[PDB]
């Protein structure tokens, strides 16, 4: 009923970061768990998602870059980022709805993380 | 107002339905999550066993009237119910045990339901006024029971899993039989004959063996159940035969084919019904987060409001048509809600599930409060099992039907779904709705006939 997410931070582009959700007291195992983010000034959208039953969702701009996964013995979400971009930068937040149902806006999920701070900088070494 | 007996039975019995509702409620979703059944193959599974539940209810009365006593029966009862349940939270542990689990269930429920029925009745003088009152109050109770089950059963499971709630359910029946033996000297002179006699050990151990293959033979058909279909189609063409061989009985024939669409309908509240609301429905109520599987709550809280209202307000005709009407409406609301009220990402408002359960539970009390209570009125131990055979039929039908509403596993789309969901509830609701308006045209010819 309440999510912690850890997992964030800062990473050049390019890098990878792993979010992770898990829930204190009902079993995330009957839930969908989708991964929302907020860039500065957008609204809040999906972005990628695992149901109750490992059907998967995702934004078509991370396909191929980022993989939802369920630890059901943790029970714990993961997020996988490879091959991170500027344009990731953002608020990520995990929420939960109960059933096999992954939708698209935040108002179909009723138990919110806090949010993590995600940063992907254009660093690149020096040439 | 009541007789003391009168409140001892009424904590009996929504005691023994507490622990009822609390499987039923989680019992399709159990299914899914945990044995991993396909959506189809949790719906025709829980139709075989709703199927037994309702067919085996006819045991307990011929048990209790006439080879063990009512008193004692309930007591039987209550205990074989108690020992499935707690054999259903050692599935979880041993999940072989599951459908001898279930059939536990089916047949502890067969030996105890029509008893606290019987025993009430046994409470006033014959002609007393208060019967009617206290036989609402009593389905109230019922009521009562099923609408705590369906509300915090799902609740309980998500929070502390399967075998916490499947051992409340046990200790439910648990403290149903308490309650009955420290009330026990309120009945000492109600019961049936059999009750005053000794008890016969010949019978009992008649009993106890019938019991015990009843249990392996339901496991065996909610196991496989195509074998379950051809038994009871067999079983229905052949008794239809020798119905048909053997006209208050004919109007009696058309009166059952009416309850079998009404059964067919009610099957869907733990499985389809239940499954749209986890789907396609807003799990948000006038602010609060719900469980949506809770959601099958509503079907008992409108009845536990509108039985009084009801009692206070044609006749056996009229109000099994009525019904039939009632039914369709709850079915099209269902439908309209999924065609033109959805929001863009393919959910809908609660308030129409609201809606959709305050039809389909009117529906309810018009016919199945209404129907083999005054079909005794038409007519006997043959067309109670024809009654019984049928209505299991119906419900074995019901999940049949509930399977064109599956969704697979991987699908994680509403809008997927919810088209789903509004093609077949709007065809269940133009049928019912033929089909009702068929009743209506018969009711003159049939309340012809009862006279
Ligand atoms: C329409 C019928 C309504 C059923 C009545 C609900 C029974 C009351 C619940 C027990 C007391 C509240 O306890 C809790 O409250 C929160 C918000 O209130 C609810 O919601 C929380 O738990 C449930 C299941 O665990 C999750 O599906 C839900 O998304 C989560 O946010 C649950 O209902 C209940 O787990
Ligand atoms: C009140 C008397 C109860 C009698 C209990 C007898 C139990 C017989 C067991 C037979 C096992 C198959
Ligand atoms: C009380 C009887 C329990 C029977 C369990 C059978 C399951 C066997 C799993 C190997
Ligand atoms: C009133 C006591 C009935 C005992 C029946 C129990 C069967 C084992
Ligand atoms: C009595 C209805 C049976 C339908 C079987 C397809």
């Amino acid at each position: 009923v309440q999510l912690v997410e850890s997992g964030g931070g800062l990473v050049q582009a390019g890098g990878s970061l792993r979010l992770s959700c898990a829930a204190s007291g009902p079993t995330l195992s009957n839930y969908a768990v989708g991964w929302f983010r907020q860039a500065p000034g957008k609204e809040r959208e999906f972005v990628a998602g695992i149901n109750w039953s490992s059907g998967l969702r995702y934004k078509d701009v991370v396909k191929g870059r980022f993989t939802v996964s369920r630890d059901n013995v943790k029970d714990t979400v993961y997020l996988q980022m490879n091959s991170l971009k500027p344009e990731d930068t953002a608020v990520y937040y995990c929420a939960a709805r109960f059933g096999g149902m992954l939708p698209l806006q935040p108002s179909g999920y009723a138990n919110w993380g806090q949010g993590t701070q995600v940063t992907v900088s254009s660093h690149h070494h020096h040439h | 107002q009541q007789p003391r007996p009168f409140f001892m039975i009424f904590f009996v019995e929504l005691w023994e339905r507490f622990g009822y509702y609390g499987v039923q409620g989680v019992l399709a979703v159990f299914f899914v999550k945990q044995l991993g059944f396909s959506q189809e193959q949790a719906f025709v599974t829980f139709g075989a066993f709703a199927a037994l539940v309702y067919g085996l209810i006819s045991i307990g009365g011929y048990v209790g009237d006439h080879l063990l006593g009512t008193k004692r029966t309930i007591v039987l009862g209550a205990l074989v119910l108690a020992i499935g349940y707690f054999m259903t939270g050692m599935s979880l542990l041993k999940p072989d045990l599951i459908f001898i689990a279930l059939g536990t269930i089916a047949v502890g429920n067969g030996l105890f339901k029509a008893n606290p029925a019987s025993l009430l009745s046994k409470c006033y003088p014959p002609k007393d006024p208060r019967l009617d009152g206290a036989f609402t109050l009593f389905y109230m109770s019922i009521n009562i029971g099923s609408l705590i089950a369906l509300s915090l059963a799902p609740v309980i499971a998500d929070r502390f899993g399967y075998s916490v709630t499947y051992n409340l359910c046990g200790a439910g029946l648990i403290i149903a039989l308490l309650v009955y033996i420290a009330c026990r000297g309120m009945v000492k002179d109600i019961g049936s004959e059999p009750d005053f006699r000794p008890m016969s050990f010949s019978k009992l151990l008649y009993v106890l063996l019938g019991s015990v293959v009843m249990i392996f033979v339901c496991a065996w058909l909610m196991h496989n159940v195509e074998v379950a279909n051809l038994v009871l189609i067999v079983l229905s063409i052949v008794v239809t035969i020798i119905f048909f061989r053997q006209n208050k009985m004919f109007v009696a024939f058309v009166l059952m084919l009416e309850a079998v669409v009404f059964y067919i309908l009610y099957a869907q509240m733990p499985t389809s019904l239940n499954f749209f609301a986890i789907n396609n429905v807003h799990h948000e109520i006038l602010g609060f987060s719900i469980n949506p599987v809770s959601f099958q709550a509503l079907n008992p809280f409108w009845v536990v409001l509108a039985s009084p209202i009801l009692a206070g307000i044609l006749s056996m005709p009229m109000k099994f048509t009525l019904g039939m009407f009632m039914c369709s409406l709850g079915f099209l609301t269902a439908a309209a809600a999924g065609m033109w009220f959805a929001d863009a990402q393919g959910l809908t408002s609660p308030w129409f599930i609201v809606l959709v359960y305050l039809f389909q539970s009117l529906g309810e009390l018009f016919i199945s409060a209404l129907g083999l209570a005054m079909i005794a009125a038409l007519v006997m131990g043959f067309i109670l099992g024809m009654w019984f055979l049928t209505q299991a039929a119906a419900f074995l039908l019901g999940g049949y039907v509930a399977t064109f509403t599956a969704v697979p596993d991987n699908i994680t789309d509403p809008l997927e779904t919810l088209p789903v969901y509004t093609n077949v509830f709007g065809k269940i609701g133009l049928v019912t709705l033929g089909v009702a308006v068929v009743m209506l045209l018969m009711v003159p010819w049939l309340k012809r006939m009862i006279a």
